[PDB]
């Protein structure tokens, strides 16, 4: 005795993967071809629902990778190419005054580079960190020249993280959980509804994750399969650790016209001793940090396991060293010294020595590189670490090291709580009601 | 006077107020290709829409009563679970193996009466 | 039934019983180009026989019914050999030349029954 | 004969009621496309934006539409005869320009309650 | 009386061009660029229904045209360009094992080449053929030096070609003809829609048409105007005729780098006998193929006409040999084994081919492409589907092999398909009134 | 007690900024007119009877429009020519001296280098003749003055610098309102409209000081600025009546090429048949007295009745700007003017303008993006009407009751402004609502 009644609006979603487009609000992530968002973005709490996030399978973390690469190369397209620097370096080591950490390393080299008329050449004298230089056979060549042309960064870009909102097309919506304490594969209690993402930063980092959204509660370990040990494992902190990162050396920047309309940038000198670069983070705040992972740890391992950390094994810098961009450098700081205790049921400070290297050859790709311009004076940023990535060893006391892998679990992190519906409209019921 | 999800979880019955809310938030360097995909896609959802609501005869509704039957063997709920217990979500699940028949037999009606419209006015 | 344009081709009045299928399938680095301009397309085409639709008094409806009489001179053509012998094809070729007066007309027609429609509804 | 495109602008409001059809007929209507593809794409969303707000109000495919909101003399306070026969419709669009967003709201309102209550007489008979 | 009605979903047509999309199912085809089509489309047979077309009017064609050309270009974009190697050559013969067919048509070259420190250069040898270079007053320098911009074709990028579906967008609807024993130039009366038409292979071929579609029942024979001694005619086949291509020589390829990232391709050596690339046709085969084309040929002519067929006039090896792709290498085939006949037990013809290694596809100039030397010995299999006929003008015509208009390729496969836009709004009057 | 009426399609609009099309109206040509869509040669213009609309065209960004769109399409025509970066060498230069006369006296190099051919490993002996003006010494040894910021870019040779009309075309939903009123100065309410789908072809003419090939004014020379008080604005002057101007290159150049590799040809000039002569135009005397007259009596309406009104040169800051530039028969014209602007107004027989020739073009005052400008084989004469022009105000707070004008320019912007001045765009905005007695 009912009729099929037809609604439209009906409040119903289904999962979907579409695209999204950024907002935001010179710097390579500073680009004017987002469309800036309100400065009163709303959200809307759900009362009495429940959905299921799943922040592995989420297609959200697909598209930053892939805008983050495409913008990055949108940026150099347009600067300074240096082919001419492949011709043969002549090297020696500086050794001026040099402390003893840092012998070898930094080389003086020369070479015979074009300028601006065809017909003439130039000869400079330029700093390499060896890092970027390789053995010809005292002759040396760029690490770069067998395997990839090198396009210099151009000097007035800087690798700013400014935080870029994402934004839903219409006719979708991004849904969020508000949980504490989510783990981020299972159903989530706590749902409420936005239009665009908080602003999340592109933080480049490869075994800590720096200036990210901090915890809440408890220190928060997540993980595709914990029972998987090629799986990585996220852990998200409640306090932050401070780290202080610097680079001591005071740098005199020269520059040469290389041809019409180009100009390549390097090191001429240093003024003053020569030392290595390095972070610190406090120790007491460190050996809290790591005790308040453990005890979480042990809800997957057992209260009668053994939790020890060790430093990771060998492989490319990257993946062995915690990398980041600290005022434009690319630093390489070896993180053994944090993950050395064995844990079993004040004004003091570790210290982390670190390398330096202006050739990149980001996102794991063969046939680009980036020379990364020097950058004058002294250089020092701070940073709040507020998570890790650590992976497990593989009958008793399970081993724990730091690893990053694969930068897609980057962006996992900011967004592992968003999710993105389609909004579908129409729907049927029925009811007492006949035409 | 919640927002445009925030009906959601309340029951069918309820909802069925704030379906103006949701409606009204349908359609509202080289990344310019992805804008105007998104542009065209909201476009191309909302114009299918529409194109079968014009079809069953529900063009301008929002609420469209029609005179096709609810069968049993779709659902056999009590009307009042269906409008005073259970919400949209839940309803779209239960009944989502129909919906492709229920569309099929909105078309076929509605132009069975616009024939028989046809047909009654020029009789007079 | 047979498909798209299935009719095209068979007796007018039975291909009219049909409507449906067609309206159903309308709207359904530069290669990304060519597919955008294809959906812009098929979509302002969609968009402006809905709007003329729509100017001329209907809108969510196959078969439109309405007051401009019929002109012999037009088509001087009894109503058995148009709906029983010709096919909508042969139709569209025969009164090709008067599509523009013909949708002058149904413009016209409509802008006075508006109007009139106004005037009642203040009117009492 | 007609006055075109805009051409009754200027005209009395009360006059230019006989151009709304030719004001709504004219809606719609190496490489670079991208401009052209761009404008093509505004237009659209312009269109249905218009078309959408006139669905909610039930104003489905009319070019005149009369609603159930009675007329507020505290939005505007004028003789029937100025509105129609003196002012044209730039000078009106400005002087109730204030309550643009409060009219289309209780046009929605009036509309919604509409749909609920004719469905529940055809549930009654 | 009787009032006008108005009728939305109409099911009529108009001609008309519109702009059509790949469909399909790391190659130079750019396949991943193209949408899945569905398993068995839809095909809908039009009862009573007469169409008429005139397939030399077909814009699908140029669409075809074009996309072709754009793909070829896109797929080269990103490759290595080889400005470096245009040099000074120093050039010799290769007398190690000669046929006395290949005699002189392969060269040992040296030159001073780049390499990975802009400090360094190379001794490099290789081997060309003997086409692609020309003397410069032992001084050789490649054939592209004074005109043309070349690139290296990416070693890791098939040609094989893929069949291709061309869909038409919606609004729209390709009508095509099954009429059988139809030429494409009239009316049609067995007419289908579709939304996609069959995969197309975008084979390329400069006188004979290869691994196309075959006719249903006879030998087709088709022109825009017969009687017109400046067009081509195009023969469809009801039998493919088989034919063996080989380039039979053991190809040692050797790369190096001629700067950061680049690559190089040559060959340096063949190891056994050097011999000419090859095709086989058999002769009955192609004797009774032959036969009736020129049966159905006098259709036209006269049923008491003579008909000569000859080997093509002068001209560049585009249009004078018959070349393709095979394997990725590039042929170029005398053809004048086949049609030199006059009409009123595993036997053979052996047709011999050159190779090239630059070449100048679409018949542009400043676009040169180098196609790097494949390793080993390649050896293909092709079926023969149709011809490209050109006629002089007596008692006897003359028929000769012709072709280099691409195009012409193209309006084969799509000689049945039209491209019409729906036209859903109609009137008619009736007896109704509101 | 009346209800709310809608109403849709009702004719009115807001002023709005959106996205406008060229309309070409149907081989090569640097503005890349086949990118554009054909339009009926004679578009229906509406007159709108009793509309006053309100126009500033000093804020009106279809001139922003332009000046992008024009930038673009020339970079366009540019971006597949032949490289030319081979020829930043060091020049082996001496001076012309055969058979020049007065005046021409060191402003023509002869110029020899070594550059290459189309083989890798092999290189030529050039000659080719050079203006002074591209010419820079360094430390006999020269270097072309663009070395030391970009590479220089030459232009394709088949390709004119000629203008087409382009006309601007509104989107769907838009409308171009056109200001007819007969002496209108770009601000303002003006009460005579009408409304256009597209504008009249207006030509990309690129000029300073002197604005050519305009549109006139309808019967009085027609002042329009931003501000004619604030001396850091410019004036644009409109014409009613032309300034015819003859101008030449008076010398039979023959022209050479090689190829600098694969392909790449180079254009360059090889010699001069005959004697050597400076680049001029011919202004006649009587009509350029005439057309100040003109001007000073309308200057006077806004500085003062009996204010003494002179002319004058602009500063020497900058080549292109200080001078007339233009680019006639393919050849680029730098003109000295200051024959023009050497008067006090107090209440056959020509004038001749001396002009130079320059080859290497850095135009739109960008940096880094320089165009080689091939020679053009013979003689060249072009007549070209001058429809305006640009002045600016210099002095200071002194009242001295004169005040002094210069040429100024420099600024593209101001010779789309010009043309511009009578176009506004708007949105049409069709649905709106008043009260009636009318109700469901
Ligand atoms: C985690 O988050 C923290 C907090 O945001 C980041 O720390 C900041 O890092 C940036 C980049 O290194 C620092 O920005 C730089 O500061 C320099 C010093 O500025 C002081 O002095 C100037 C004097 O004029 C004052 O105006 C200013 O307010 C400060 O008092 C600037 O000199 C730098 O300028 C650069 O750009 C200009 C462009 O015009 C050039 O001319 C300069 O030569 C130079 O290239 C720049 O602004 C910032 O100060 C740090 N903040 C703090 C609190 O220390 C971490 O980097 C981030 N971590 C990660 C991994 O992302
Ligand atoms: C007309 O249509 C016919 C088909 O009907 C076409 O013939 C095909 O042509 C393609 C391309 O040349 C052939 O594909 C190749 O087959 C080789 C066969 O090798 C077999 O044996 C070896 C062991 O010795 C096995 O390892 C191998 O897996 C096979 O079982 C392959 O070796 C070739 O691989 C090479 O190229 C690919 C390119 O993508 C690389 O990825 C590989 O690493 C390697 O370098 C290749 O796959 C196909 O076999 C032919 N078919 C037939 C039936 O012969 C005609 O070419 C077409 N005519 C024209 C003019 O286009
Ligand atoms: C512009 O305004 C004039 C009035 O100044 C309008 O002219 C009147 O039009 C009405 C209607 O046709 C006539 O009854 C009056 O007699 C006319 N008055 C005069 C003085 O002629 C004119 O129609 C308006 N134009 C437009 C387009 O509305
Ligand atoms: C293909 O078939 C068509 C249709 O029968 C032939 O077209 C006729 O050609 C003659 C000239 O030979 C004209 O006088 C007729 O008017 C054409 N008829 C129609 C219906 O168009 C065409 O000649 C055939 N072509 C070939 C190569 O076989
Ligand atoms: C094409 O046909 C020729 C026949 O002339 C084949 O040539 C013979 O090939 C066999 C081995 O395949 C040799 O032993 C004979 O000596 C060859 N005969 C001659 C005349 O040299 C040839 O192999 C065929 N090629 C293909 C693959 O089609
Ligand atoms: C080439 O031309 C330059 C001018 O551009 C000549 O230099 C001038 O020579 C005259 C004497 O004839 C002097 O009065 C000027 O002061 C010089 N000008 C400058 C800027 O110094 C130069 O002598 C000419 N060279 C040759 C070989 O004739
Ligand atoms: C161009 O014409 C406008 C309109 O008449 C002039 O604007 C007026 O300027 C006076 C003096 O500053 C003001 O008192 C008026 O209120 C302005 N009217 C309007 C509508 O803005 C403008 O000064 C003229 N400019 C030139 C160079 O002639
Ligand atoms: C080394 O350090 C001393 C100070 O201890 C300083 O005077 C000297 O100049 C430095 N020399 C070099 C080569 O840096
Ligand atoms: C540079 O330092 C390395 C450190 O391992 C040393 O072996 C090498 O001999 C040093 N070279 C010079 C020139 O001092
Ligand atoms: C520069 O070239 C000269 C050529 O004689 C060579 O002797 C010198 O070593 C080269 N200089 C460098 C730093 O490579
Ligand atoms: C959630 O359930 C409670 C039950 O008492 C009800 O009052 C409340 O309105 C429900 N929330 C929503 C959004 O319907
Ligand atoms: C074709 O014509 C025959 C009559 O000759 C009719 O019976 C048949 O139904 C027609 N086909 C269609 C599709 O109408
Ligand atoms: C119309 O308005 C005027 C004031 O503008 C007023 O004086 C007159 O009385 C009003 N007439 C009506 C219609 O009441
Ligand atoms: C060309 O090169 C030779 C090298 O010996 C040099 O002497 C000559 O001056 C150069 N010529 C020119 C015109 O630059």
């Amino acid at each position: 005795n009912l009729w099929v009644t037809v609604y439209y609006g009906v409040p119903v979603w289904k999962d979907a993967e579409t695209t999204l487009f950024c907002a935001s609000d010179h710097n390579v992530w500073a680009t004017h071809a987002c469309v800036p968002t309100d400065p009163n973005p709303q959200e809307i709490h759900l009362e009495n629902v429940t959905e299921e996030f799943n922040m592995w399978k989420n297609n959200m973390v697909e598209q930053m990778h892939e805008d983050i690469i495409s913008l990055w190369d949108q940026s150099l397209k347009p600067c300074v190419k240096l082919t001419p620097l492949c011709v043969t370096l002549q090297c020696t080591n500086v050794t001026n005054n040099i402390t003893d950490d840092m012998r070898g390393e930094l080389k003086n080299c020369s070479f015979n580079m074009t300028t601006e008329l065809r017909d003439k050449k130039q000869k400079v004298y330029s700093l390499f960190y060896r890092l970027d230089v390789v053995q010809i056979n005292k002759e040396y060549r760029l690490i770069n020249c067998n395997t990839s042309a090198i396009t210099q960064a151009c000097p007035k870009v800087s690798f700013e993280p400014i935080p870029i909102h994402y934004c839903a097309p219409a006719g979708f919506a991004i849904l969020k959980c508000k949980d504490k304490k989510f783990n981020g594969t299972g159903p989530c209690p706590s749902v409420s509804t936005v239009q665009c993402t908080h602003g999340i930063k592109p933080v480049v980092s490869t075994q800590l994750l720096l200036n990210g959204s901090l915890a809440e509660e408890e220190v928060i370990i997540r993980s595709e399969n914990i029972t998987n040990n090629a799986k990585n494992i996220l852990v998200q902190l409640n306090t932050p650790v401070q780290i202080n990162c610097t680079r001591p050396n005071n740098n005199t920047v020269k520059s040469i016209r290389i041809g019409p309309g180009q100009a390549f940038y390097y090191t001429g000198d240093i003024i003053g001793d020569i030392r290595q670069a390095h972070c610190n983070v406090s120790k007491a705040t460190w050996n809290e940090t790591l005790g308040k992972v453990v005890k979480q740890l042990r809800k997957h391992f057992g209260n009668n396991t053994i939790i020890r950390f060790a430093q990771s094994s060998g492989g490319d810098l990257e993946v062995t060293t915690h990398s980041f961009n600290c005022g434009g450098e690319f630093f390489y700081c070896n993180t053994s010294g944090l993950f050395n205790s064995t844990w079993i049921s004040s004004n003091d400070s570790i210290t982390l020595p670190c390398r330096i290297k202006q050739i990149i050859n980001m996102w794991q790709r063969i046939g680009q590189a980036m020379y990364a311009p020097p950058i004058q004076g002294v250089i020092r940023c701070v940073s709040n670490i507020t998570g890790l990535i650590l992976t497990r060893d593989g009958s008793t006391t399970e081993t724990f090291r730091p690893g990053g892998g694969d930068m897609r679990d980057n962006w996992r992190s900011e967004l592992y709580k968003y999710k993105v519906v389609k909004i579908e409209p129409l729907g049927v019921a029925p009811t007492r009601c006949k035409r | 006077s919640l927002g445009f999800l925030g009906a959601a979880g309340s029951t069918m019955g309820a909802a069925s107020m704030t379906l103006t809310v949701q409606a009204r938030n349908l359609l509202s360097t080289h990344w310019g290709i992805k804008q105007l995909q998104a542009r065209v896609l909201a476009v191309e959802h909302y114009l299918r829409d529409q194109q079968l609501l014009g079809i069953w005869g529900c063009s301008g509704k929002l609420i469209c009563c029609t005179n096709v039957p609810w069968n049993s063997s779709w659902s056999n709920r009590n009307l009042s679970e269906i409008w005073d217990n259970m919400t949209w979500l839940q309803w779209d699940k239960e009944i989502s193996n129909y919906t492709q028949i229920i569309y099929g037999l909105l078309e076929e009606s509605q132009n069975q009466q616009e024939k028989n419209e046809q047909d009654l006015l020029a009789l007079d």
